[PDB]
């Protein structure tokens, strides 16, 4: 092909190629306005025609990533509105791009999306349909800027048919809203796992995100044979690693490509696929994606036969190792479905480190006899882990669930800001009504998920701007031990406590009058400040002082002079607050 | 080059006997920066004074806010004393009661 | 009027020790929001800022950029050698304009001096002195660095600042009215001194003038100072003939109080 714009508009279709361009803008350049994208799409759309139409044409033989990064330097030259991207462009490719990819923001400073009336919504679709979609497409991606593209088509699809049938509904917002909180609940977690993805890949390689794909395929595909696992696991590591590189439109191809290789050899991977393979092409993958587990094979041998018993162990390791660990995996996971990905990762390193010392001993099969004994502690550490915090979170409820774990990361981290704090203790605490609500056998593998996503989040914006070595080496060392590094995390005694003065607390009369959810971040952000000026300060202590605190507002806030009030009375708080701690 | 402190003492809230209240040493217009501060409770020296972050005005001579919470009576005199390379000896500046 | 962020950064060649080598503090208009020291390494919020309904890495931020800039600061030191001691200030910072505009500030001072600054058309630091040359070109010199003040005063300040305006406007639009006397004293035989006093007061614009009869009697000598928290002080003096202090009244002008407020003599 002469031109790999008319190629990918060609197998995608325009209205896809319109959709993944405009993701791909938006999610590039995070801050730009909606009409300057649509706008930039458009143009390119057209372009991409003339290449149809002649594949020689002028331009045409351009690399995408040229195409699009000229594009978007028409407008982020303008350092004032686009900060460092634009020095990306003052690159060229291949370093323009890696330079865009480094500068997507995990954290976009963007307006809460507030949902208008259905009333005013219907409306806007009516009005302007293609406008209305594009527009959540835009919204959606300038947040979320790995969100798994060709998905999002697929959500955008279920969201114009939430719009189309629920509009026309007698009660419109009982058949929409609903609809919608599915969508944006399916969204974050989906944002989420594909956030991960991306981070194996980039910043761990491919080996770890094969061993992820090995392991999640098998549990999946039990009855499939490891080649064949091994051959999707490749077919899907292109496709992810095109999706986190910003190559959507061949992400988007390649995915389609996966899901008829997979409904073209349902006899060879699983007996659960029939439906999804009779679904028209965006259902079709996401079927495909969430389809349940197969039954595995009804006798399968012990695994001491091939990987502790036979003679041979060493043997197949040293001639391939990453083959062979990966059949541990792929035999590990198909008899475990039950099992989280990740605790199955830690399972397969143990049983590599145990195989790199023992197979250079005297007598390996010896030192190695007692390799399935160490799997043990593995599940045993997390069950105890979710079984306490579950116990914490049942006992507390929500909120003092969060204030807990805000005190205990504030001891942890307490290099991070008081704003941080929150939103990690916040994320940290969903794991209660998340994981601790199901079944007590369901509850640790649920856990070990949520917290991989929730700790990979931290990790991806502490490394852009690190506050603490110990984060950075619990981000950067292993990524499937990062959960035990967390926890094992005791209070940072290298923290200089900040000290006590006359303005510690300083309040003007605005406190008096926020929503008692603004109140609680207030009392959140104070549980900070008060951790910061006593790392080790005890839950009593900690209660002590918030009670000063929480008089204290309750006293200035009914004053007469409000101002003077606090002027008054928030140094014999911080001298209260003294106390309370210890000093 | 060098620029001579200006001193000015004042309290945060109009001074009653007996009420608690804070009381200000405002240094300001000084170069360099090196400086010494002390409040003073009949003549003696208080420990239990603080201090705002050393700033700068455009002019970039620098000011500091020293403070000390105090209970004012009617005997009892407060200072601030300062030190600094453009001075003979230190400056001791009375607080005036907001009568100057 | 106009809303300005602006960062104050010292740093000395010869420190006491326990003292630190560079200190920021960043004003969001007359308001302390930041402070930054090397020997903490952090930057923090100060005061009610503290309590700002800010976002995460907001702060971490703040550190980034600042640790930066300490490092360029105490390099500048080494480009001079001299002997010494220096004292290199730095006034850093934007102000916002009309169509979505900023206007932003980059110039330094060396012994009390302004002596460098940094042009933003140009990318580059300069000056005139020999210290200028030597420190502007350390610099220049630098992998990066130019380029990181582009993006800090061009993109991060007015962005900062932006953000500040939505987040903090309880703290930017605080308003104290002052608690007033008006005290005399006699002063040498045959005068007394009148002072009008204005405390604890939230913006720091106020006018005090003295009136007698109804009619301008003079604005009288004034002095200005900051409270620790941020609210401010201030005073004004008039001599008058001992016996006449009775006849004067003060008035004072302030955002805080709906109208002007007349304040008599307390005995």
């Amino acid at each position: 092909h002469k031109s790999e714009v008319a190629h990918r508009f060609k197998d995608l279709g325009e209205e896809n190629f319109k959709a993944l361009v405009l993701i791909a803008f938006a999610q590039y350049l995070q801050q730009c306005p909606f009409e300057d994208h649509v706008k930039l799409v458009n143009e390119v759309t057209e372009f991409a025609k003339t290449c149809v139409a002649d594949e020689s044409a002028e331009n045409c033989d351009k690399s995408l990533h040229t195409l699009f990064g000229d594009k978007l330097c028409t407008v982020a030259t303008l350092r004032e509105t686009y900060g460092e991207m634009a020095d990306c462009c003052a690159k060229q490719e291949p370093e323009r791009n890696e330079c865009f990819l480094q500068h997507k923001d995990d954290n976009p400073n963007l307006p809460r999306l507030v949902r208008p009336e259905v009333d005013v919504m219907c409306t806007a679709f009516h009005d302007n349909e293609e406008t209305f979609l594009k527009k959540y497409l835009y919204e959606i991606a300038r947040r979320h800027p790995y969100f798994y593209a060709p998905e999002l088509l697929f959500f955008a699809k279920r969201y114009k048919a939430a719009f189309t049938e629920c509009c026309q509904a007698a009660d419109k917002a009982a058949c929409l809203l609903p609809k919608l909180d599915e969508l944006r609940d399916e969204g974050k977690a989906s944002s989420a796992k594909q956030r991960l993805k991306c981070a194996s890949l980039q910043k761990f390689g491919e080996r770890a995100f094969k061993a992820w794909a090995v392991a999640r395929l098998s549990q999946r595909f039990p009855k499939a044979e490891f080649a064949e696992v091994s051959k999707l696991v490749t077919d899907l590591t292109k496709v992810h690693t095109e999706c986190c590189h910003g190559d959507l439109l061949e992400c988007a191809d390649d995915r389609a490509d996966l899901a008829k290789y997979i409904c073209e050899n349902q006899d060879s991977i699983s007996s659960k696929l029939k439906e999804c393979c009779e679904k028209p092409l965006l259902e079709k993958s996401h079927c495909i994606a969430e389809v349940e587990n197969d039954e595995m094979p009804a006798d399968l041998p012990s695994l001491a036969a091939d990987f502790v018993e036979s003679k041979d162990v060493c043997k197949n390791y040293a001639e391939a190792k990453d083959v062979f660990l990966g059949m541990f995996l792929y035999e590990y996971a198909r008899r475990h479905p039950d099992y989280s990905v990740v605790l199955l990762l830690r399972l397969a390193k143990t049983y590599e480190t145990t195989l790199e010392k023992c197979c250079a001993a005297a007598d390996p099969h010896e030192c190695y006899a007692k390799v399935f004994d160490e799997f043990k502690p593995l599940v045993e550490e997390p069950q105890n882990l979710i079984k306490q915090n579950c116990e914490l979170f049942e006992q507390l409820g929500e909120y003092k669930f969060q204030n807990a774990l805000l005190v205990r990361y504030t001891k942890k981290v307490p290099q991070m800001s008081a704003p941080t704090l929150v939103e990690v203790s916040r994320n940290l605490g969903k794991v209660g009504s998340k994981c601790c609500k199901h079944p007590e056998a369901k509850r640790m593998p649920c856990a070990e998920d949520y917290l991989s996503v929730v700790l990979n989040q931290l990790c991806v914006l502490h490394e852009k701007t690190p506050v603490s070595d110990r984060v950075t080496k619990c981000c950067t060392e292993s990524l499937v031990n990062r959960r035990p590094c967390f926890s094992a995390l005791e209070v940072d005694e290298t923290y200089v406590p900040k000290e006590f003065n006359a303005g510690t607390f300083t309040f003007h009369a605005d406190i008096c009058t926020l929503s008692e959810k603004e109140r609680q971040i207030k009392k959140q952000t104070a549980l900070v400040e008060l951790v910061k000026h006593k790392p080790k300060a005890t839950k009593e202590q900690l209660k002590a002082a918030m009670d000063d605190f929480a008089a204290f507002v309750e006293k200035c806030c009914k004053a007469d002079d409000k101002e003077t009030c606090f002027a008054e009375e928030g140094k014999k708080l911080v001298a209260a607050s003294q106390a309370a701690l210890g000093l | 080059i060098q620029r001579t402190p200006k001193i000015q003492v004042y309290s945060r809230h109009p001074a009653e006997n007996g009420k608690s209240n804070f009381l200000n040493c405002y240094v300001s217009g000084f170069h360099p920066s090196d400086i010494e501060v002390d409040l003073l409770k009949n003549g003696e020296r208080i420990e239990k004074v603080e201090h705002s972050d050393l700033s700068f005005s455009k002019d970039w001579s620098f000011y500091l806010l020293y403070y000390t919470e105090f209970t004012p009576t009617e005997k009892d005199e407060y200072a601030c004393r300062v030190n600094h390379v453009t001075l003979s000896q230190p400056k001791i500046v009375k607080w005036d009661r907001d009568m100057h | 009027s106009h809303l300005s962020l602006l960062y104050h950064l010292t740093a000395v060649s010869s420190p006491a020790p326990g003292t630190p080598a560079f200190w920021v503090s960043g004003w969001l208009g007359p308001q302390q929001y930041l402070s930054y020291n090397s020997l903490r390494g952090e930057a923090e919020p100060c005061g009610a800022w503290v309590w700002e309904n800010q976002v995460s890495w907001y702060w971490e931020k703040e550190t980034t950029d600042l640790r930066i800039k300490e490092k360029l600061f105490l390099e500048a030191f080494k480009a001079l050698g001299g002997k010494g001691p220096y004292t290199l200030q730095g006034l850093l910072g934007c102000e916002l304009g009309p169509d979505n505009t900023s206007v932003p500030t980059a110039k330094f001072a060396l012994n009390g001096e302004e002596f460098m600054n940094f042009d933003l058309k140009q990318g580059t630091w300069g000056g005139d002195w020999p210290e200028a040359l030597a420190i502007s070109q350390r610099w220049q010199q630098q992998d990066k660095a130019a380029n990181k003040e582009l993006t800090f005063l061009l993109f991060s300040c007015p962005h900062r600042l932006r953000e500040h305006l939505e987040r903090g406007r309880g703290n930017l639009e605080w308003k104290e009215p002052p608690s007033m006397r008006l005290k005399a004293r006699p002063s040498s035989p045959g005068f007394s001194v009148l002072t009008c006093s204005a405390f604890s007061f939230y913006p720091p614009e106020l006018q005090l003038r003295f009136l007698r009869n109804g009619l301008a009697a003079g604005t009288g000598q004034g002095d200005f100072g900051p409270n620790s928290d941020g609210s401010f002080h201030a005073s004004s003096s008039l001599t008058v003939k001992s016996g006449d202090e009775h006849h004067y009244c003060c008035i004072v002008q302030h955002a805080g109080l709906a109208q002007p407020l007349r304040v008599e003599l307390e005995s």
